[PDB]
RNA sequence: AAGCUCCUUCGACGAGUCGAGUAGUUUGGGAAUGCUGCUCAAAAUGGGAGGUAAAUUUCUUCUAAAGCUAAAUACCGGCCA
RNA sequence: UUGACCUCGGAUCAGGUAGGAGGACCCGCUGAACUUAAGCAUAUCAAUAAGCGGAGGAAAAGAAACCAACAGGGAUUGCCCUAGUAACGGCGAGUGAAGCGGCAACAGCUCAAAUUUGAAAGCUGGCUUCGGCCCGCGUUGUAAUUUGGAGAGGAUGCUUU
């Protein structure tokens, strides 16, 4: 399967504890420049979409504004306090409804809010 | 609503009242240059909603190219000949956005609004100041328009697989041999 | 009122724009010189 | 499938894009009445006067390219004529 | 013989076209403008009310605050602006309208008098988008319209509607449904005899 | 930046916040 | 002869029927240069030649194009 | 047939009574201008500095 | 190439660049992230001694068996 | 193939899958065709044919499979276009009531009426239709005659070749009541 | 100046563009995979794409023809190490 | 007789800007043949090389007219597998994706369509004693408000700089 010019066409990773460092020192300066805060947002827990994976859940992009609502969180907030929103997804169920509420629920009684200035 | 009036008026442009400017015009535009500056947008609906601003800094040029083919199809459209033969004489200016104005048989009409990327308003105002900004040099000779963007086919889903996210991009992707240390 | 003198000017100078960029190959020069003129044009003095 | 309790959402403005606009309708209307109509507008309203409805649909369809645009085209032609009739 | 400059033989070719085309209704209404005697007593309504100008608006904005260092009624004036007239004129706000007559492109303004007729809003067309942008402080104003004013001027109002509707909507009315142009001179009708005898007579 | 943007970012500020262990 | 001297490239290339340079293209404001010859672009490039202000950009920018004197300085 | 027919006025022939817009009408229509108080505070702050 | 060779036959100087980077690699300031950070130490070390946690995903690997960072 | 071996029967294009069926009711009465056949297509995979009297008459649809067209070079048999055909067809189908009535709407768009002027005058091939599974077999086949030995008929294939399963009869014309559903059918 | 709440009031969303026919080119991709040229040329409980034998074209999912945007990505050239 | 507007011009007018180089990587246009296989022809090489145009430190793409058919997911980009699978091919030579899933990184927004109409509230200049003075652009529309998983207007009560 080489009717083409692979030679001319071909990489390798020789740099991959070159990157593996460089991404580890990009998280640190994220967490310098963001110290007491986590790295990270936190994402919504979902259900993956097909019959074969369907069994399992992962994390989304964003909670959802019913669900922010419910948890009690303010939509123009949420980002601001490090919540991932995505107004695209609909929850059409109770169950992801409340499991993301739950969720909400847990990230408000382990944070910390400072007043502002 | 004026605006309104005009978006159906321009869709409604085989009308006896449309044809009528239409003929006209297309004589007045054959009578002048193939490229010459436009005092005022002829339909300032569509150059509002392309983006259009009655400041100083926004230049409507109208050009006529010829239509047809060269049995061969050029990939490009005649939008996109228009752009950069406008951008070429008006070196100095971004092209924003181009709209078609007129067709007859042997040409083809548009006019194509640039921004002053050195005007102090421009420099000031949000919104344009993008345009700007370097990375925009010659859009449309990079295919950075909306006929560009049509042209190379920048949308999602299943029928734009090897075109969006850049048609060569995608091939060297798909056709690099990627070797890993622990193989 | 009507603009006819306006029509005429106009009429004439397009004319002699005409003729002038016909009379550059001096085939259509040679071919005005040998063309003989027709009678319906002479026609109203009497017939 | 699997059981779980469905959830009546709100309505979405991007479903609403179905237009309703009484003021759009004005101003096509509006707009209709001042610009006229094109060259094969004239011929299906010329079609429908005499009667050769079959024909007028058949011509519509060569001109536009489809079923449904033919008899909308078609539609809105005889309620400018039936509106004239009425303005007469 | 003489040669003319480009732009001055377009612009009077512009002319000849504008006489001999025939012209759809919405652009032969344009044509049909209105007299001297109404275009005067419309122009001394609207020039007791006209605008500020900028130095008179500065000049009583610092008035107002040096009375504030050291309770007022609205005030009435002549609107312009397409899309500020043509909102007042589907809100029936706007008691009578004046649209120029040289608006280009004219699609600007070309529906302005079917929407008018339609809303019942008097309207008339004057000759002059300039003498309407110096009616008010501009260059050129392509409509005006006059919404409420004072109750010493509601009278002559209510006079220039009804002058306006009658002496001109009347006649408007008899021709504003036709199609204008085909002002054929004596060249263009001697031209056409020489057409159809070229063409009519022995071979096509 | 434009005043709109001005008046979200005066009244909702990113904040310093932290999350417990 | 059918070529004398160019004076932007400085080699006896320039036709004296065409007046165009076989080496650079003179009379065009672009230098000719084709993918084909890696050596003539390797001849002709950045690096060949004397680097009279591109050679001093380097400094300034690694003190940030900052402009004035010294605090202090006579 | 007839190539110039004249325009039958089959929509503007029935007037409407009431506006287009059955939007609520603002304050602000009513009451002065609160752009030419805040253009006529920035007036007095200057005249207070002079 | 060839201005590489130029530059190393020329008599004008090397531009050094300083190891000079865009963005900041350790906390800084006069506050108690910054008093208590150590910069010998990893991003999920300092945060377990702090007792907050680094990262709201799912863990992509083993932690130190000291680690309360990766919730 | 089904087209030209029409010569009664004209074409017609691409038809909007969100109309409604008896809009095809509407679409013969312009062009006055008491029959349809109707091609649709499901996934781009998948033929279902449709035949139908308009406006009140019944309807019949079938899934069609196995499909072979004329331009395939293995037929070697060719017939006069327009020629009116010998119509062909099994037992079964003047035994079950369901098979009789698909019988009446295959006599009245594969026939090709006595004196039609679009129609060849000389009659060369056999349209043939049978019943083996719970399906329909279509064949069509050139007349050869042959001289005896001291004329008798040959048939020689020549045109389409498709399997159509029997899947609704509605009382209506692209509605109605259903008369007959196949209750054995299996969807690709 | 701003966020939220409620409602006997409103709610405007891109046209020689979609689409149809056709020629060339391209793709694993005639429901044309995309693109371009020529001819014709739209709609408003609209339009696009899918699901579906389920009895009719039901159901599902999005709003095109205006625009901006860091990061993870590439790198035989530039300043270096 | 004069004065406005529109359009088009002059100026070594006042102030600016483009050309060329570089092109490793990037965005477009244009575009082969050697080679391989097959009665032949398409195909393959290759949407490659060569040629032309245009940027940057990255470019490009990008916040669904998306993917799905599930209990659904949710801008873009890249890695791993999906997979040499689906699909198109004398179902030759062969060509050849993508959804899901694990990961890296994540960030959302600006207009046009609405009349500020109780007040063009907007902006370029050039004269400055640097405080504000005029020339103008602009109503054929420059500010503020709004951009359809929205929004506006009123009322209402808290909370915001
Ligand atoms: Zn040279």
């Amino acid at each position: 399967h080489f009717r083409k010019h692979w030679q001319r066409r071909v990489r390798c990773h020789f740099d991959q504890p070159g990157k593996k460092v460089t991404r580890r020192l990009a998280r640190r300066a994220k967490a310098a420049a963001l110290a007491p805060r986590p790295v990270d947002k936190l994402r919504p827990i979902v259900r993956c979409p097909t019959v074969k994976y369907n069994r399992r859940t992962r994390l989304g992009r964003g909670f959802t504004l019913e669900e922010l609502k419910a948890a009690g969180i303010p939509r123009l907030l949420a980002p601001t306090i490090g919540i991932a929103v995505d107004h695209r997804r609909k929850n059409l169920s109770e169950e992801s409804l409340a499991a993301n509420v739950q969720r909400l629920k847990d990230y408000k009684a382990r944070l910390i809010l400072f007043p502002r200035k | 609503g004026a605006l309104k009036y005009l978006e159906e008026l321009s869709k409604k442009k085989q009308s006896d009242v449309v044809r009528f400017l239409l003929r006209v015009r297309c004589w007045e535009y054959r009578q002048l240059n193939v490229i010459h500056r436009a005092s005022r947008p002829s339909r300032p609906d569509k150059a509002r909603r392309l983006g259009y601003k009655a400041k100083q800094g926004y230049v409507i040029y109208r050009v006529r190219v010829r239509r047809g083919g060269r049995q061969l199809k050029y990939q490009r459209s005649l939008r996109a000949t228009a752009e950069e033969r406008v951008g070429r004489r008006c070196s100095n200016l971004r092209v924003l956005n181009s709209y078609w104005v007129n067709q007859d048989s042997t040409y083809k009409y548009y006019e194509v609004i640039l921004v002053d990327p050195n005007h102090k308003a421009i420099r000031r105002d949000p919104r344009i100041n993008w345009i700007c900004n370097p990375v925009h040099k010659h859009r449309e000779c990079r295919g950075l328009t909306s006929t560009g963007k049509k042209s190379r086919g920048l949308n999602k889903g299943h029928r734009f697989n090897k075109t969006r996210a850049g048609r060569r991009k995608t091939w060297k992707r798909h056709n690099t041999l990627s070797l890993w240390r622990y193989r | 009122e009507d603009g006819d003198q306006l029509e005429r000017e106009l009429d004439a100078m397009y004319e002699h724009y005409k003729e002038r960029k016909a009379s550059q190959d001096a085939k259509y020069r040679a071919k005005r010189a040998r063309q003989e003129v027709d009678d319906e044009e002479w026609e109203g003095l009497s017939a | 499938g699997h059981k779980t309790t469905r959830r009546v959402l709100k309505e979405r403005p991007s479903r609403r894009k179905g237009a309703q606009s009484k003021r759009t309708q004005f101003v096509r209307s509006l707009i209709r009445e001042v610009a006229g109509l094109a060259p094969y507008e004239r011929r299906v309203i010329e079609l429908l006067r005499n009667g050769k409805d079959k024909r007028a649909r058949k011509f519509s369809k060569k001109k536009l390219g489809t079923f449904g645009r033919a008899k909308r085209k078609c539609e809105e032609l005889q309620r400018i004529i039936a509106e004239s009739r009425r303005a007469h | 013989m003489v040669k003319w400059p480009e732009y001055i033989r377009l612009q009077r070719q512009k002319k000849i076209l504008r006489m001999r085309l025939k012209v759809p209704p919405a652009i032969a209404q344009f044509q049909y403008t209105l007299d001297k005697n109404l275009a005067a007593q419309a122009f001394k309504l609207l020039n007791k009310y006209r605008p500020e100008t900028k130095q008179e608006k500065k000049e009583r904005l610092l008035r107002e605050a040096t009375a504030i260092k050291e309770v007022s009624k609205k005030p009435y004036t002549v609107k312009y602006g397409l899309n500020h007239v043509v909102g007042l004129i589907e809100n029936k706000k706007a008691s009578l309208v004046l649209i120029a007559n040289d608006v280009d492109p004219i699609e600007l303004v070309v529906f302005l008098p079917a929407l008018c007729r339609k809303m019942g809003i008097p309207y008339a067309i004057i000759k002059g988008k300039a003498r309407l942008g110096t009616l008010v402080h501009k260059k050129t104003a392509a409509v005006v319209a006059i919404t409420e004013v004072r109750s010493e001027d509601k009278n002559e109002l209510a006079k220039l509607i009804s002058a306006v509707k009658e002496g001109y909507l009347e006649k408007v009315e008899d021709t504003r449904k036709r199609w204008g142009g085909g002002i054929m001179g004596f060249k263009a009708q001697k031209r056409e005899e020489k057409r159809k005898k070229s063409l009519e007579t022995a071979i096509k | 930046v434009l005043e709109k943007t001005k008046k979200r970012l005066t009244h909702f500020p990113q904040r310093k916040y932290a999350v417990k262990a | 002869k059918t070529h004398g001297l160019c004076r932007r490239c400085g080699r006896r290339s320039l036709h004296n029927q065409k007046k165009v340079c076989a080496s650079c293209g003179y009379p065009a404001a672009k230098t000719r240069k084709y993918n084909w010859s890696e050596k003539a672009k390797r001849r002709k490039v950045t690096g060949t030649g004397r680097m009279r202000y591109l050679s001093t950009v380097p400094r300034r920018f690694k003190n940030g194009f900052r402009t004035g004197v010294p605090k202090g300085a006579r | 047939e007839d190539p110039y027919p004249d325009t039958v006025e089959w929509f503007t022939s029935v007037e409407e009574k009431m506006p287009l817009s059955a939007a609520p009408e603002p304050k602000r229509r009513f009451i002065p201008s609160k752009n030419e108080a805040k253009q006529i505070m920035k007036l007095v702050r200057a005249i207070r500095e002079g | 190439r060839e201005l590489q060779k130029r530059k190393r036959r020329s008599s004008r100087p090397t531009i050094r660049m300083p190891n000079r980077r865009k963005k900041a690699l350790n906390p800084a300031g006069n506050n108690i992230i910054a008093k208590s950070w150590n910069k010998k130490e990893t991003l999920s070390q300092n945060y377990t001694r702090f007792g907050l946690v680094a990262k709201l995903g799912k863990a992509t690997g083993g932690t130190a068996p000291g680690n309360k960072a990766l919730l | 193939d089904l087209a030209s071996m029409l010569p009664h029967g004209r074409k017609d294009a691409k038809f909007d899958t969100k109309s409604r069926l008896y809009e095809l009711c509407e679409l013969a009465e312009l062009y006055n065709c008491n029959n349809v056949l109707f091609f649709e297509a499901r996934k781009g995979k998948d033929l279902y044919m449709w035949f139908s009297k308009v406006p009140n008459g019944p309807t019949v649809k079938f899934y069609a499979q196995n499909l072979h067209t004329m331009e395939e070079l293995h037929f070697q048999g060719n017939c006069l276009k327009g020629s009116r055909p010998i119509l062909s067809f099994d037992a079964a189908f003047e035994q079950e009531p369901y098979l009789k009535v698909i019988k009446e709407l295959f006599l009245h768009t594969f026939g090709v009426p006595q004196g039609h002027k679009k129609s060849k005058p000389f009659i060369d091939h056999v349209l043939s239709f049978s019943v083996a599974d719970g399906k329909i077999w279509v064949r069509n086949y050139e007349i050869r005659e042959v001289e005896k030995v001291k004329t008798d008929i040959n048939l020689i294939e020549i045109g389409p070749r498709f399997v159509l399963t029997p899947i609704i009869i509605q009382e209506g014309s692209f509605g109605g009541p259903i008369l007959y559903e196949n209750k054995r059918f299996i969807s690709p």
